[PDB]
């Protein structure tokens, strides 16, 4: 039972992919397993500029999962996960302040992040 | 908020709709009339709310 995507990636080691949220509903139960997959997808989409607005959706989903996480998880790892979401909050700056230069792009307001 | 949304639907943003949906689904109490009103509001103003976020909120709130 991996608690991080890095450990699973280490153990394990064409065309435009569809929206990662298309099959997100299939992981309603057991979010711990889907957390690693979401983290890996976000890391993969981080490079090559992430097309457009895909990184914002990935970050919003990760932040929502992290907020849901550690709510009633193991007390020993509660502090760590809550710390990890802080990095996402830092990424929120990269998703708000550094989201785009605003020269031509309309960007994406993180209002859902504020509500969460 | 509802009066502003109804009067100025042309001048609005999806953030307002999401906030209204969250406020309606907060549900400090439980009532069938409130559920019917929420369903009617969603049907009238569909295609403007985050499906995944709304589904997650509904599942969490039971």
């Amino acid at each position: 039972v991996f608690y991080s995507y890095k450990t699973f990636f280490n153990y394990m080691n064409t065309y435009h992919p569809p929206k990662p949220s298309i099959v997100f509903s299939s992981f309603v139960t057991k979010p711990f397993e889907f957390v690693v997959f979401l983290e890996a997808c976000l890391a993969c989409y981080q490079q090559y500029e992430g097309f457009d607005e895909d990184r914002q959706v990935i970050l919003t989903t990760l932040y929502d999962l992290y907020l849901n996480l550690a709510q009633n998880d193991v007390p020993e790892r509660i502090d760590d996960w809550r710390s990890r979401a802080t990095g996402v909050l830092r990424e929120s700056n990269k998703l708000v302040y550094s989201a785009a230069s605003n020269n031509t792009s309309k960007r994406v307001d993180n209002s859902i992040m504020l509500l969460i | 908020l509802k009066w502003c949304v109804r009067e100025v639907p042309k001048m609005c943003n999806p953030i307002v709709y999401n906030s209204i949906l969250y406020m309606m689904i907060t549900d400090p109490r439980n009532d069938m009339i409130l559920e019917n009103d929420i369903i009617k509001f969603m049907k009238s103003n569909e295609n403007k709310y985050d499906l995944n976020f709304q589904l997650r909120l509904s599942l969490k709130f039971k």
